[PDB]
RNA sequence: UUGACCUCAAAUCAGGUAGGAGUACCCGCUGAACUUAAGCAUAUCAAUAAGCGGAGGAAAAGAAACCAACCGGGAUUGC
RNA sequence: AUAUUGGCGAGAGACCGAUAGCGAACAAGUACAGUGAUGGAAAGAUGAAAAGAACUUUGAAAAGAGAGUGAAAAAGUACGUGAAAUUGUUGAAAGGGAAGGGCAUUUGAUCAGACA
RNA sequence: GUCGAAUUUGGGUAUAGGGGCGAAAGACUAAUCGAACCAUCUAGUAGCUGGUUCCUGCCGAAGUUUCCCUCAGGAUAGCAG
RNA sequence: CGUGGAGGUCAGUGACGAAGCCUAGACCGUAAGGUCGGGUCGAACGGCCUCUAGUGCAGAUCUUGGUGGUAGUAGCAAAUAUUCAAAUGAGAACUUUGAAGACUGAAGUGGGGAAAGGUUCCACGUCAACAGCAGUUGGACGUGGGUUAGUCGAUCCUAAGA
RNA sequence: AAACUUUCAACAACGGAUCUCUUGGUUCUCGCAUCGAUGAAGAACGCAGCGAAAUGCGAUACGUAAUGUGAAUUGCAGAACCGUGAAUCAUCGAAUCUUUGAACGCACAUUGCGCCCCUUGGUAUUCCAGGGGGCAUGCCUGUUUGAGCGUCAUUU
């Protein structure tokens, strides 16, 4: 079981292994699946983005401190100094994370200003009537990238 | 046997009544595919266990 | 070709649902056409074949024939003519069965029913 | 001796007729059906029984209740009944 | 996986005079003492049985792939291989044949049918439906039921509507400039596939 | 001929337990033929019918009884709603929309605000 | 003498509810040996088969007593 | 978002093609076996249409021989095609304790091509 | 051999698989007993036995070295394509 | 070389006969094989370039089904036993009736029951199969008829036990 | 020389290969979320003018009500339209749904055996028979009704 100038391998296969195969021939059809599914969602979500407004952050550890990407929500520092209540921000399609916290003025910086820069691009509609037909856009993070 | 429970002698009702051939109209009807009874039944053949 | 995805071409799911369709789906497979003359008069093509329709054999052995369907058949996806009939060697005669898509209906059997179907399908009615 | 003619000794019934599953079945003495488990509150099965759960799983049987609900569903189980159209 | 194996059938081993595969259990039925199990056995599981963890899709690198369709594009011109491809070409004006861009915008199969043929692809488009076949093999239980041979593969740039005015000719393909199929380009593997192009895609394809 | 549904529904209640009675009497009367006679497909329709009157002679009861149980708490099993087994333990849409007094006030406040953006 | 309170019962009391079925997938319990190691006991098969309890259209998990050690990240599940 | 050899409804395949494919394309978990737990088959195709063979005749009859139907009975409810083993008749040839085989030729049978 | 008793016997009833029952034979426990029968784990493992399906062309072996709870097997070198 | 299927092609072959089967008939190949004639038949099928695999059998006490020689053979010989006439029938060693010869010899080959079977009972019809000869006979086939309780049983009671 | 044997061919046997068929199976994907004490799954036994079976059904029994279609069903017999109407049709919302089964008055190798309310009958609250409606268990909220020097006040 042991011959010629071969790497040895570990080739796992001694439990029942033939039961536990998952193979994808749903790639294609969950891909439809699931598109579908976005763009019912982009109907029944009415003229919102379909997404939530994240923040700058800087990535862990070392080998990633180097880069920055979206973070999970805003740290109510934020919400408080772009100057609305973290309740509402909520409810204007911006995500508001009570974990993260300010370490970083340049971070805190760069964040509030991505908050009023999204306040500006959005028109909120109004409790009752009105609604100027606003054509929906399909992305708040391609809007305002990082 | 001879001295018999009802619910046997209700089996025993019913394995005579299925002890007749084709009724021979059958086939006749069209599409029909039966030739023959071929679930039919003899008392020293093949027994009804109970 | 098919476009709709509730549309299928599988040979073997149309071939049961044939033989297995039931009476009341079989009177629209056993549609025959309208004539000629009747085209014209009710602005129709064909329809789901009738009794006591009359009717013109326009292919087989019987083509030229003609008479009154004496049964439409629908068991045997065949439509009787009484006029049409072949004899046995014991003398006696027995209905020749035939198919609507090879007769055309030279005279309707008019109901209040089919006279509402005509023009439900926007037709004439002389 | 242990062959054919003691085997004319054997008229006596192990099992009767189990109300249950109507099988034969029901050991007399032990009074319980070594098929169906009557009179246990639960019907007998076991996992490594694959064909005798297929020969009396749903659907073997007349399904006079289930056979519907798939159809009352579709419907959404409408109440009281219909009115009319024309012809 | 489950089928063959359906039994609960056991080797009767040596000495009862036949041989050791295993056989059926119990009396009464004549299924019973019968080889069981055996890929040679009537009824018996297959030998190596067949897996859907097959592999079916097959990678092929990005270039590699426009590698062969640039391949099969530039056969498009070349007459002898489009016409060693079937494709009767011998008369149309010149390769490759491109064709006004009005193509593009005609909503009527007899309007794009004539279009096609006035511009050569007569004695193609009726190399099809005399092509017509009944499928050789087993295959026509299984829905593929008809041979024939392939026509032209129209390229337009914008499809205005020529698409659905193609769809139901027989034999006719169409596809646009930004997408190209190198299935269509090269059917079964072969050079010079005959494509009408639409002025507006010539000009698309730099 | 054999009886219609809806000429029987007219019918006051003690003129179809009459009937009833007629076509169990004819329906006798026909067994009694049938073994003189080589068959009697007749007996297929007036036995057909002793089940139509039976429908209706039902049918008015229950719509009696349902009729002076409308609208009230607690009426009986075969008169209530069939649905399935589980929907019958469903939560009402009232209690299930129930909300929290704490939480209401805050749907009221905070709602989620339609909003879009580009411009 | 009476009337409470606590605890415990009884009614074919008023009305509800649980059982069983199915069990591919799911939450748990319990649980092998064949086999591999060219022998074999730890080990492996496998926290698998079998047995048992409990669900749903999904189950479970979930808004950190988390991960980190960074300029830090930020419920869960999945690829 | 994730799972799904159960359920209900659909669409499909370089899958199998009646010893294959689920065990079951058929009155298949059926017939049948076993005290019981359980075990568990075989078996699709006349024809477009019964037109399923009037009638005569031989026979106790089953049948046969005719006649007839049919595009075909070289399709007759033993029913598409109908191989092999193996069997009857007929024809041919040969055989002193096997049969068959190889090179070669006589003899017979048989088949060309090929002259012009 | 025995034959009026430690007799024969029906039926009911109890005991169930490392269990039963045994006036003891490893006997009997449904033609199964020095561990029943049913199904599943299970396509259990086999250094051992048997088989392993078309044609032609060219090349063409080894039973020896070292190691192995190795001596009917492998590893290794050699010969071979 | 050959097989199932797949993309391409020859606008390939075919109800004026595809496929298959048959054929000490013909031809090409060293060979796997390939082509042709005739016969039978009835609805589909081939050449080429490629793709693909559940792709080729003489064996495995191989699986399933079918069939031989054995072979008109081994045999159909325990339980004393059969014989005459008539009837019936196409047909009688075997059915029916009469006559006779015998047996079981009331510890029965008699007259009933329990367990078990399940209609075998009984009448009419009736012989393809079954009754290892036969068949006009049958426990067979067909078709019908038949099981009558305050007192006989169950039911009630309790036994071991559950 | 025959027979017999063997070999080849034709015809005919035997068997059911081959070929071609396919309302089946198998695999992949998509959508969906609905069993039951309101009695399920499963059983047994019934039901048709003429049925053994498969299928359907439940003493209203191959079916009743409702709705749609618009003339059948068919193997025979039988019945039978310019229409509240054919059909072994479609659909299905209303019912019937035997003996059962978690299975619920008790039992059940028994068509065994009680109790309660209503009602008819034989002189009948009491006995006999028919008709109908009823009585399982655990638990929960509640309602009556109680128990205990467990304990509170109060009467005299
Ligand atoms: C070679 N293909 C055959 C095909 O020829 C045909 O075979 C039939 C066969 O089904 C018939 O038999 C069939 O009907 C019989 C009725 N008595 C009973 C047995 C049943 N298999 C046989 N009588 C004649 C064959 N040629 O049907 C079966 C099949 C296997 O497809
Ligand atoms: C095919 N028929 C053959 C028939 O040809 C013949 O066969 C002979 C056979 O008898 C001879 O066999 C004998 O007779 C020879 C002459 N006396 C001497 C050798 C001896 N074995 C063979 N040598 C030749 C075969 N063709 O005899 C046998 C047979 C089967 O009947
Ligand atoms: C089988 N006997 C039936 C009898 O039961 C009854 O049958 C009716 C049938 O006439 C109805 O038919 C009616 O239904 C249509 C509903 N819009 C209206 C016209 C009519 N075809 C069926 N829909 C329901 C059956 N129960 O009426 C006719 C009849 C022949 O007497
Ligand atoms: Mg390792
Ligand atoms: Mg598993
Ligand atoms: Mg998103
Ligand atoms: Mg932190
Ligand atoms: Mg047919
Ligand atoms: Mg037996
Ligand atoms: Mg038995
Ligand atoms: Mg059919
Ligand atoms: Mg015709
Ligand atoms: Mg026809
Ligand atoms: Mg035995
Ligand atoms: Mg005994
Ligand atoms: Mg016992
Ligand atoms: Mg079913
Ligand atoms: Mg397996
Ligand atoms: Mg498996
Ligand atoms: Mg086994
Ligand atoms: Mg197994
Ligand atoms: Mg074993
Ligand atoms: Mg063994
Ligand atoms: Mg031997
Ligand atoms: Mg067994
Ligand atoms: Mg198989
Ligand atoms: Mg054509
Ligand atoms: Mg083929
Ligand atoms: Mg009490
Ligand atoms: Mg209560
Ligand atoms: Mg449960
Ligand atoms: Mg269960
Ligand atoms: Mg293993
Ligand atoms: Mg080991
Ligand atoms: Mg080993
Ligand atoms: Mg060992
Ligand atoms: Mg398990
Ligand atoms: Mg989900
Ligand atoms: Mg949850
Ligand atoms: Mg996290
Ligand atoms: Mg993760
Ligand atoms: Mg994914
Ligand atoms: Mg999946
Ligand atoms: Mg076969
Ligand atoms: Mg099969
Ligand atoms: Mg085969
Ligand atoms: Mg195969
Ligand atoms: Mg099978
Ligand atoms: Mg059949
Ligand atoms: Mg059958
Ligand atoms: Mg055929
Ligand atoms: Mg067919
Ligand atoms: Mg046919
Ligand atoms: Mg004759
Ligand atoms: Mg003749
Ligand atoms: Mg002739
Ligand atoms: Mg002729
Ligand atoms: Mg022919
Ligand atoms: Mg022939
Ligand atoms: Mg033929
Ligand atoms: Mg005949
Ligand atoms: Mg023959
Ligand atoms: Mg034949
Ligand atoms: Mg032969
Ligand atoms: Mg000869
Ligand atoms: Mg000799
Ligand atoms: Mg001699
Ligand atoms: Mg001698
Ligand atoms: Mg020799
Ligand atoms: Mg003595
Ligand atoms: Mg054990
Ligand atoms: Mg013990
Ligand atoms: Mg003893
Ligand atoms: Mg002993
Ligand atoms: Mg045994
Ligand atoms: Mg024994
Ligand atoms: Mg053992
Ligand atoms: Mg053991
Ligand atoms: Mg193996
Ligand atoms: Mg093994
Ligand atoms: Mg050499
Ligand atoms: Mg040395
Ligand atoms: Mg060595
Ligand atoms: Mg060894
Ligand atoms: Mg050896
Ligand atoms: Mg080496
Ligand atoms: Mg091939
Ligand atoms: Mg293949
Ligand atoms: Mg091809
Ligand atoms: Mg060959
Ligand atoms: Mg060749
Ligand atoms: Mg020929
Ligand atoms: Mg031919
Ligand atoms: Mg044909
Ligand atoms: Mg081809
Ligand atoms: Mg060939
Ligand atoms: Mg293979
Ligand atoms: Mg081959
Ligand atoms: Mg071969
Ligand atoms: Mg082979
Ligand atoms: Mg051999
Ligand atoms: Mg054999
Ligand atoms: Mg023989
Ligand atoms: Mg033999
Ligand atoms: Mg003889
Ligand atoms: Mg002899
Ligand atoms: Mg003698
Ligand atoms: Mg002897
Ligand atoms: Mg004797
Ligand atoms: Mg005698
Ligand atoms: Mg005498
Ligand atoms: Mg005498
Ligand atoms: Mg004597
Ligand atoms: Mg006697
Ligand atoms: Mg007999
Ligand atoms: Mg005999
Ligand atoms: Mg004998
Ligand atoms: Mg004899
Ligand atoms: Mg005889
Ligand atoms: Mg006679
Ligand atoms: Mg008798
Ligand atoms: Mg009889
Ligand atoms: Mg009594
Ligand atoms: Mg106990
Ligand atoms: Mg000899
Ligand atoms: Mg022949
Ligand atoms: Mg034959
Ligand atoms: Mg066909
Ligand atoms: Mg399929
Ligand atoms: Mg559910
Ligand atoms: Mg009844
Ligand atoms: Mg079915
Ligand atoms: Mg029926
Ligand atoms: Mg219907
Ligand atoms: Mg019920
Ligand atoms: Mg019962
Ligand atoms: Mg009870
Ligand atoms: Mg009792
Ligand atoms: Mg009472
Ligand atoms: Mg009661
Ligand atoms: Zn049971």
């Amino acid at each position: 079981a042991i011959s010629k100038n071969l790497p040895i391998l570990k080739n796992h296969f001694r439990k029942h292994w033939q039961e536990r195969v998952k193979v994808h021939f749903d790639q294609a059809g969950k891909k439809v699946s699931r598109r579908n599914a976005r763009a019912t969602r982009a109907a029944k979500i009415a003229p919102r983005p379909l997404d939530l407004l994240r923040p700058v952050v800087r990535a862990p550890t070392v080998k990633y401190n180097r880069k920055v990407r979206a973070g999970r929500g805003f740290t109510l520092a934020e919400v408080k100094a772009a100057g609305l209540t973290a309740a509402y921000a909520r409810t204007i399609g911006i995500a508001v994370d009570h974990r993260r916290q300010n370490r970083n003025q340049e971070i805190f910086d760069a964040n509030v200003q991505r908050l009023k820069e999204y306040q500006s691009k959005i028109i909120v509609f109004p409790r009752n009537g009105k609604a100027p037909e606003a054509e929906q856009v399909l992305s708040a993070a391609a809007t305002f990238p990082i | 046997a001879a001295q018999k429970s009802f619910r046997i002698k209700q089996k025993m009702a019913k394995a005579k009544k299925q002890n007749r051939p084709l009724p021979q109209w059958i086939r006749l009807r069209t599409n029909n595919t039966i030739r023959y009874n071929a679930k039919r039944r003899n008392w020293r053949r093949t027994k009804m266990n109970i | 070709a098919k476009q709709s995805l509730d549309v299928s071409s599988d040979r073997r799911k149309a071939r049961k649902a044939y033989f297995t369709a039931p009476s009341s789906q079989r009177r629209v497979l056993l549609s025959a056409p309208l004539s000629k003359e009747l085209r014209a008069q009710y602005g129709i093509k064909a329809l789901p074949i009738r009794r006591d329709d009359e009717v013109l054999v326009v292919r087989g052995s019987k083509k030229g024939q003609e008479g009154k369907i004496s049964s439409v058949y629908r068991l045997k996806f065949a439509v009787q003519v009484d006029k049409v009939t072949k004899e046995k060697v014991n003398g006696a005669s027995v209905p020749i069965n035939l198919h609507p898509s090879k007769l055309v209906i030279t005279k309707l059997h008019l109901d209040k029913d089919r006279k509402a179907l005509i023009q439900r399908k926007g037709g004439k009615l002389e | 001796g242990k062959g054919t003619p003691s085997f004319g000794k054997r008229h006596n019934k192990s099992h009767t007729l189990c109300n249950r599953c109507g099988r034969r079945s029901f050991h007399v003495q032990k009074k319980t059906c070594s098929s169906c488990g009557y009179p246990a509150a639960k019907t007998r099965s076991y996992n490594w029984g694959a064909k005798a759960k297929r020969r009396h799983t749903t659907g073997t049987g007349r399904m006079r209740y289930l056979k519907h609900v798939s159809r009352r569903f579709k419907n959404g189980f409408q109440t009281g009944s219909a009115s009319k159209a024309s012809a | 996986e489950k089928a063959g194996h359906q039994t609960s059938a056991e080797s009767w081993g040596t000495g009862r005079a036949v041989a050791r595969i295993p056989r059926v259990g119990g009396g009464g039925t004549g299924r019973s003492g019968q080889g069981a199990f055996g890929n040679m056995c009537r009824g018996g599981r297959m030998f190596a049985p067949t897996k859907t963890w097959r592999k079916w899709n097959v990678k092929v690198n990005h270039n590699e792939k426009r590698y062969a369709t640039a391949s099969a594009i530039a056969a498009t011109a070349v007459a002898s291989l489009v016409l060693a491809r079937g494709h009767r070409v011998e008369k149309i004006p010149e390769i490759p044949l491109v064709v006004s861009t009005d193509l593009e915008s005609i909503q009527k199969t007899k309007e794009a049918v004539a279009a096609l043929k006035a511009v050569g692809a007569h004695s193609d488009l009726l190399k099809v439906l005399k092509s017509k076949k009944l499928r050789a093999g087993k295959g026509k239980y299984r829905n593929r039921r008809w041979t024939q041979r392939r026509g032209p593969l129209v390229v337009y740039a914008e499809d205005n509507g020529i698409v659905k005015a193609l769809r139901n000719v027989p034999g006719v393909e169409t596809a646009n400039v930004a997408s190209l199929n190198l299935l269509q380009l090269a059917p079964g593997a072969h050079l010079g596939r005959f494509v009408i192009w639409t002025e507006a895609a010539f000009t698309k394809l730099d | 001929a054999g009886v219609k549904a809806y000429e029987l529904r007219t019918k006051s209640k003690e003129q179809l337990a009459s009937q009833l009675v007629d076509l169990k009497k004819e329906l006798a009367e026909l067994k009694v033929q049938k073994l003189s006679r080589p068959s009697l497909p007749k007996i297929k329709t007036v036995r057909k019918s002793i089940a139509c009157v039976l429908t209706v002679i039902n049918e008015q009861q229950r719509e009696a009884v349902r009729q002076l149980y409308k609208g009230k708490k607690y009426q009986p099993k075969d008169l209530r709603a069939k649905k399935t087994r589980a929907l019958r333990r469903a939560l009402t849409k009232f209690e299930a929309s129930q909300v929290t007094e704490k939480q209401r006030k805050k749907q009221i406040a905070f709602p989620q605000r339609k909003y879009a953006i580009k411009a």
